[PDB]
């Protein structure tokens, strides 16, 4: 009796447009079943009206099954360029972004996966997602707990944020840093850790996102994975940690991170060595706690070995030397550190670094390290024997000449640094003879006239030490040092005033 | 006592990639993840 049992697209498109929702729901199911077959797919993808109806129904329906079926249909069409284009041109992105707010998982999954496909292969998709407010929706979803979903969501964020300062700011405003750090500290799924580390790397170069990542516990979270078997993950964490380092010098609970970084200096991967050295240099800056920990785990030796391996590679020696500089001053184990640099055979290479081909940034740091090393009397003779004095004087003379930004460094800083190093080295009777013999007194007296308070201090300091010897005190007086030193008794700097009084007393 | 500590900026080092090189694709790793999630 009932016959005709077993143009389909044009018929279904009409049904999805029906005002009757029960009809729309049933048609939605049929369309979805058809999207499962490649044959029926092309027919759907080629119909502008079909796609538009699917997109409209999805964002307007109140039926969960209809939302699921239409979202699933679009996902099925997203595997082909033609499908991606049709979805794109039919207003699919705003619709999909709206679906990211759905309380049903199946719908969210179809939406985020289809969006990822659009972002990867559809020209114009990134901009559309940003405009539609996708960034904000995605960050909000980072509190979900399905690790596969989180991996796709975070990668979408990476695609959208890469090379786009505005997107990074949006992510920041939506609380992205804290959510991303939470992921790093909570999950173990490598692909997610990796996609998430890529986002953090991108954000870490933003001056606004850097402080937010650090305060969220980012340094500690990234540090937790520096030993994971995934090389790509370790590298991403290291690069990110380095970018953030200059903003994490006030963080606590860095013990674990510092320990691993020191061990990483012993890596055969020069890129890992370079990053770890850079991170260590910044983390040891004005933080006695961090210096203590680094020294306790053999950091001095590791850093000396790093300098030796680096050779003339200044992208490795600068941070390694700066780090050694930080480790040799102002902390309970600074004295031990000053001795360790010597006991680990580092005095010769440190002095060598004062010579060409080293550039000013490295020389500046090296002078600073030698200044620290000189605080340890056992280093007085070794430093002299390696020729440190003559070179320091050479640098001083050159730098002073200029003062009468060079290669990125202010020569005034070199004058202050070399003269300070010489001031400390002059504590040694033998070094005083060498310093005196290089005809340095006239130059030291001239520095008393320096407009820089710190230069007058170290100049008076070295003259004070030199004046301990009669003949020297005589040479200092003959240079007309009396006049300026007397005026310096009125210095606002206690050190200057004190050193000046000491020299005046000795000249008499 | 001693030299003053100083920070090092890695601004250029970090901004290098996003300026000179195009962004990498993670499809190889996520393809299976996406099909599985769906």
């Amino acid at each position: 009796a009932v016959v005709n049992l077993i143009r389909a697209i044009p018929e279904l498109t009409k049904l999805l447009n029906d005002e009757d929702q029960v009809v729309v729901n049933k048609a939605a199911v049929m369309v979805h079943q058809l999207s499962k077959k490649e044959a029926s797919r092309h027919a759907i993808m080629r119909s502008p009206q079909m796609v538009s109806a699917i997109v409209r129904t999805m964002q307007n329906t109140n039926d969960v099954e209809t939302a699921r079926c239409t979202a699933g249909t679009l996902h099925n069409l997203s595997h082909h360029r033609e499908g991606l284009l049709a979805i794109f041109k039919s207003g699919g992105i705003p619709a999909l972004v709206k679906m990211l707010g759905s309380p049903v998982d199946s719908v969210l999954f179809y939406a985020i996966t289809t969006l990822h496909n659009l972002l990867l292969h559809q020209e114009g998709a990134k901009m559309a997602v940003r405009l539609a407010g996708g960034l904000q929706k995605m960050v909000a979803l980072l509190n979900k707990t399905n690790v596969k979903f989180l991996a796709i969501t975070t990668d979408c964020l990476q695609i959208l944020a890469y090379g786009n300062q505005e997107s990074k700011l949006i992510i920041l405003a939506s609380g992205g840093p804290q959510a991303l750090v939470n992921i790093m500290r909570t999950y173990t799924y490598e692909k997610l850790l990796w996609t998430t580390s890529r986002v953090l790397k991108v954000l870490s170069v933003c001056s606004s996102n850097k402080p937010a990542i650090v305060e969220a516990g980012g340094m500690q979270a990234l540090g937790l994975h520096l030993t994971d078997p995934s090389q790509r993950l370790v590298q991403n964490c290291l690069w990110t940690l380095r970018n953030l380092s200059d903003a994490a010098t006030k963080q606590e609970g860095m013990e674990g991170l510092l320990g691993t970084l020191v061990q990483l200096l012993g890596s055969d991967d020069i890129n890992v060595v370079t990053c770890a050295a850079g991170i260590l240099s910044n983390l040891t800056c004005n933080n006695y706690k961090n210096k203590m920990m680094v020294c306790q785990v053999g950091g001095i030796e590791a850093l000396v070995r790093t300098v030796l391996r680096a050779g003339d590679r200044e992208d490795i020696t600068e941070p390694a030397i700066c780090a050694l500089r930080h480790l040799t001053s102002r902390h309970q184990e600074a004295e031990m550190a000053q001795n360790a640099v010597r006991l680990h055979y580092g005095l010769p290479v440190v002095v060598k670094l004062l010579h060409p081909p080293s550039h000013w940034p490295l020389i500046k740091a090296t002078v600073g390290l030698i200044r620290n090393l000189a605080l340890c009397p056992a280093n007085h003779a070794p430093l002299r024997e390696q020729g440190a004095i003559p070179r320091l004087v050479q640098l001083l003379v050159r730098a002073h000449q200029d003062t009468q930004f060079v290669e990125g460094v202010r020569m005034e800083e070199i004058v202050e640094g070399c003269t300070g190093a010489l001031h400390i080295l002059a504590r040694d009777v033998h070094n005083r003879i060498v310093i005196r013999g290089l005809n340095t007194i006239p130059l030291f007296v001239q520095l008393l006239y320096s407009p820089i308070e710190n230069i007058q201090r170290v100049a008076a300091g070295v003259l004070c030490e030199l004046a301990q010897d009669k003949e020297a005190a005589e040479a200092i007086e003959a240079e007309g040092a009396t006049a300026p030193l007397t005026e310096l008794l009125h210095s606002r700097n206690e050190g200057v005033a004190t050193y000046a009084a000491a020299v005046l007393f000795r000249m008499s | 006592l001693g030299a003053n500590d100083e920070l090092i900026s890695f601004k250029d080092e970090g901004e290098q990639e996003e300026k000179s090189s195009e962004n990498s694709s993670a499809e190889r790793d996520l393809a299976d993840v996406k099909s599985s999630l769906v």
